[PDB]
RNA sequence: CGCGCGCUACACUGACAGAGCCAGCGAGUACUCCCUUGGCCGAGAGGCCCGGGUAAACUCUGUCGUGCUGAGGAAUCCCUAGUAAGCGCAAGUCAUCAGCUUGCG
């Protein structure tokens, strides 16, 4: 009777570096929810972090998740 | 068998629609139908070049599943297009 | 450019004789500003089309806000019937 | 011939350069005094340079392949995962290039999407009519030989592995029935040692495997930039 | 010495030679199997001749079938022709009348477009 | 509902085009009278040689 | 001027005119080849002027 | 004789093989949740009810294949298990989150029956296997009770037994007679 | 300025990546899209080199999912079988036609 939920409050919006809504949609296809971010774009981002494209936004811990607000602010410190 | 996969080889018995459903417990409702709804010649898929727009009353002796195809073929952009429809009505049956 | 109306056609229609009271644009105007006023419009349930005289059929979407006044509604009436739509 | 000559001239020619920002080819213009006429002289080479022509950062190699694709793209599957297949996204037949790509707008599609490109030798006789002449004739972007010889008849795939390490970073080399050619060293963002090393050898390897009746028949070295004077290496 | 024949088969613009001789069993289409040339869906046209006439008949005849010009459809229309005339012919002339008669009735019963072709020429409403 | 507004110009004429930059709508204005003068050029020019 | 491309009869000849107003102009004038072959002016071509 | 059964874990199911025991598919066509992942013993036809409350009936081949059958949203609260008959083909069972179990047919865009009497979630039930029990049904709640209705008349439960626990699992045993009840530490 | 005749754009009939598979008419020692920054050999005119501006379709398998990323009013006209409609390839025939024409599958 205690099962942990630790993982079930996933589908609510998250906040990011411009846009204040990005909710649960993938994480290549909430990628380009930000407004300037493109649809092959956001193929590269995925890549270098190992973060995997079957997760969902909402699926990352509170580490992973920053890792690619950085990289989204300098596209040259990440080779390019 | 001479070249025939295994499907084919299985309902080689009888005819079947798409190889896999049979035409022989099929009953029209109406009776006003049974001359117009042309279930008597069984046929494998509705591709069949048949001039059935000779003259009068020659649609009445075409499969209805060649009609259902040939009026799927409805619209400005699926005009010429054959293979699309015996395909649509293939998942449709499925 | 501008609807044919009883208020400043009144000498035109009067001199060619023909039917004064036809040419109103202000029964379509308070009927369709009663219709999109009423509660079955803001609850959603309300469709509304209007036939005109010379065939023309126009669908009004319900999300609309029409102008309440009749000069505005008749620009915008003819800039309907000229170029077939009107985007908000 | 000395390398002092062609340092001074490459470092006084940077020089003229520069006075991102340069991003521009440095060539030497072989002349020669006869005509060339042997079809075999003809054909596309590379020279291997010993501080290679890429940067190999992010760059992606074509792959051009003659008989099966199905063998050459599984070798590809096979065989090396760190340099390799970060870099091969595509591995075309002749037989597939000459049916899907005809277009004029498939070939300038391809063409953008690839950074440099990789032939076998059976093929760039094939290639020049395959592929556009906006593929071909226009820019430096142009298939460079790599030796797939030896069910296709090919050779042993770590040899291939090392034909392809080994030609990434070459200089392709284009002979023409004319006295003039060019062919490039380098960029101007490098270090004029390492140009006046890539030009000696050019020079030697270009002279002695291309040019035939070679120090007879061999004409000028003229050091250029894009749209800078040339500086004189006679031969 | 040998038992062959060589029957023609014909749509829009799309012609198959079909050799038919004393063999196994095999069918084959421009060098490759009759269940690889097709459309996916038009096998089911290809196959007509052979699950009409049953499997027995196609038990001993080897046929050979290469096609040229029309499209996809043309072309599997001018295959099941060459193949339903390939066999009757070689009944015709190899095994008995009867039998020749009855994979003609058989055939003729189904769909005639299999051994004779039908061009569509011009003649509307004049 | 959520109601929007409806777009239109109040003093309405189809012998008008509506822009809001006089810059683009004068370069339009430009290309469409050398279009004129050059077709009524051409056609002049081409009766005289007939 | 020159030829720029040659069908059977029509060819398309460039370097002879500046604009389609000088072309009107000499419209269905008597053009001559050097070789001998006649041919008449026929009509202006729009893409390169 | 198939080589097919899934494991749903959080928004998506897993179609496994039994011979090669690798994810075979991963179908993640849910937006919040999906709670049982139930094929039909035909083997082609993949049922699951999500944490919003539809659920979504969808074809499934041997490989990849994921195209939707019917949608389901007349629950409004989640549903957790969702199963089918063992005999007839188009019939399921839906017991969701607030007080129901119910029959669907698979044609009809409506339940075919409702059955109410529970007083907790309910959430875990099963068809009764047999040749005499055609038509009955066992659903266990949160509520520390088992129902088993019979389909024929919709009123109330035919059985009920009133245990301490809140009813985790339920399965009939193969004979039909008898049922087993997990509840709490027995 | 007006009128039509063609052409183009306007999303589920989607986009991306692969795999496979189909035509017919077409061969005058004849055909080439510009114009230029530089340099070679050029007393001079030029020639070189390097930069800048056999189908479409169809079939099968995967990856993503409606997102200024919206198929045309009144009228008026045409059309009944290899016809309407889609698609490409080729030619340019003493009149007409490259802003296109006519064939051919």
């Amino acid at each position: 009777s205690l099962v942990s939920g630790e993982k079930t409050n996933f589908n609510h919006i998250l906040r990011l570096l411009n846009t204040n809504v990005d909710g649960k949609q993938k994480v290549v296809y909430a990628l380009t929810q930000i407004k300037g971010v493109g649809r092959r774009y956001s193929n590269l981002v995925c890549k270098k972090a190992d973060v995997d494209l079957k997760k969902r936004a909402g699926e990352l811990t509170s580490e992973e998740l920053e890792r690619l607000v950085t990289i989204i602010q300098n596209p040259l410190a990440y080779k390019i | 068998y001479d070249v025939l996969p295994k499907e084919v080889l299985a309902e080689v018995g009888s005819v079947k629609l798409f190889n896999r459903w049979s035409y022989d417990d099929i009953e029209i409702r109406d009776i006003s139908l049974t001359d117009y709804i042309q279930i008597r010649a069984p046929v494998y898929i509705p591709h069949s070049a048949g001039r059935y727009a000779v003259k009068r009353f020659r649609k009445a002796n075409c499969p209805i599943i060649e009609r259902l195809t040939n009026s799927l073929m409805m619209h400005g952009r699926n005009n010429g297009k054959k293979l699309m429809a015996v395909r649509i009505v293939a998942h449709a049956f499925e | 450019y501008t609807l044919l109306n009883s208020d400043e056609h009144i000498g035109i229609m009067r001199k060619m004789n023909r039917d004064i009271s036809d040419a109103r644009p202000d029964i379509t105007h308070q009927c369709l500003l009663t219709l999109l006023d009423s509660p079955i419009n803001k609850a959603g349930k309300l469709q509304i089309y209007i036939q005109t005289a010379k065939g023309v059929l126009i669908e009004v979407s319900p999300t609309v806000r029409i102008p309440r006044t009749f000069k505005r509604f008749a620009g915008l009436m003819v800039q309907l019937l000229h170029r077939l739509s009107i985007k908000g | 011939v000395d390398p002092d000559q062609t340092l001074k001239a490459c470092k006084a020619l940077l020089a003229h350069i520069k006075k991102t920002v340069a991003e521009t080819p440095i060539w030497l213009t072989l002349t020669t005094k006869k005509h060339i006429h042997d079809s075999h002289r003809l054909q596309p080479g590379k020279i291997i340079l010993p501080h290679p022509l890429n940067t190999s950062e992010e760059i992606s190699v074509c792959l051009i392949t003659a008989d099966p694709q199905r063998f050459y793209k599984n070798a590809v599957a096979d065989e090396f995962p760190e340099d390799l297949r970060a870099k091969i996204g595509r591995v075309i037949d002749i037989s597939h290039l000459k049916a899907k790509f005809k277009a004029y707008e498939a070939q300038r599609k391809l063409f953008s999407e690839h950074d440099v490109f990789l032939a076998d030798t059976r093929i760039i006789n094939r290639l020049p009519k395959a592929l556009g002449k906006t593929f071909y004739k226009t820019t430096t972007k142009r298939p460079i030989p790599v030796v797939l010889m030896a069910n296709a008849n090919a050779r042993p795939i770590p040899e291939i592995v090392a034909e392809i390490r080994k030609a990434i970073g070459a200089a392709l080399v284009h002979l023409s029935p004319s006295t003039n050619t060019a062919i490039k060293v380098g960029y101007a963002n490098w270090e004029p040692e390492k140009l006046a090393a890539n030009i000696e050898t050019v020079i030697r390897e270009l002279v002695e495997r291309f040019v035939p009746q070679k120090w007879q028949n061999v004409r000028n070295f003229y050091v250029k930039g894009p749209e800078t004077a040339a500086l004189p290496i006679y031969q | 010495s040998v038992q062959a024949v060589q029957v023609f088969g014909k749509k829009k613009n799309a012609t198959a030679v079909a050799r038919c001789v004393q063999g196994k069993g095999l069918i084959k289409v421009n060098g490759k199997p009759l269940k690889l040339f097709a459309p996916e869906i038009l096998r089911a046209k290809l196959y007509e001749p052979i699950l009409i006439l049953g499997t027995d008949k196609f038990a001993d005849v080897d046929i050979r079938i290469r096609v040229a010009g029309g499209g996809h459809t043309s072309q599997v229309y001018a295959v099941r022709q060459a193949i339903a005339k390939s066999i009757v012919a070689y009944y015709a002339k190899y095994v008995d009348e009867h039998s020749k008669n009855l994979l003609k009735q058989e055939l003729i019963q189904f769909d005639r477009s299999l051994l004779v072709a039908d061009p569509r020429r011009c003649e509307p409403k004049k | 509902i959520k109601t929007y507004i409806p777009k239109f110009e109040d003093d309405f004429d189809p012998d008008k085009h509506y822009d809001p930059n006089r810059e683009r709508a004068e370069l339009a204005k430009l290309k469409a009278e050398h279009k004129r003068e050059r077709k009524g050029a051409l056609r002049e020019l081409r009766k005289d040689a007939q | 001027g020159t030829p720029w491309k040659i069908f059977k009869n029509t060819a398309f000849i460039k370097d002879m005119f500046n604009s389609s107003l000088e072309i009107a102009k000499f419209e269905g004038a008597a053009i001559r080849t050097v070789s001998g072959i006649r041919g008449q002016i026929k009509r202006a071509l729009s893409k390169p002027e | 004789t198939n080589d097919l059964f899934a494991v749903t874990a959080g928004p998506r199911v897993e179609i496994f093989s039994i011979r090669k025991r690798e994810p075979l598919k991963t179908i993640g066509r849910f937006d919040s949740e999906a709670h049982c992942g139930e094929i039909r013993p035909d083997g082609r036809v993949l049922v699951a009810g999500e944490d919003t409350g539809r659920m979504q009936v969808f074809d499934v081949g041997q490989g990849t294949r994921a195209v939707i059958l019917k949608t389901w949203h007349i629950h409004k609260q989640p549903v957790w298990v969702t199963k089918w008959s063992p005999t007839e083909l188009t019939t399921l069972m839906s017991c969701s989150d607030d007080k129901t179990v119910r029959l669907w047919d698979l044609p009809s865009n409506d339940p075919t029956r409702l059955f109410t009497g529970h007083t907790d979630y309910v959430r875990c039930g099963a068809f009764m296997p047999g040749s005499a029990n055609s038509n009955l049904l066992v659903s266990g709640s949160y509520d520390e009770t088992v129902r088993v209705w019979d389909a024929r008349a919709p009123g109330g439960a035919v059985m009920t037994f009133k245990h301490a626990d809140p009813i985790e699992d339920v399965l009939p045993l193969p004979s039909g007679t008898t049922l087993l009840a997990a509840s709490g530490n027995a």
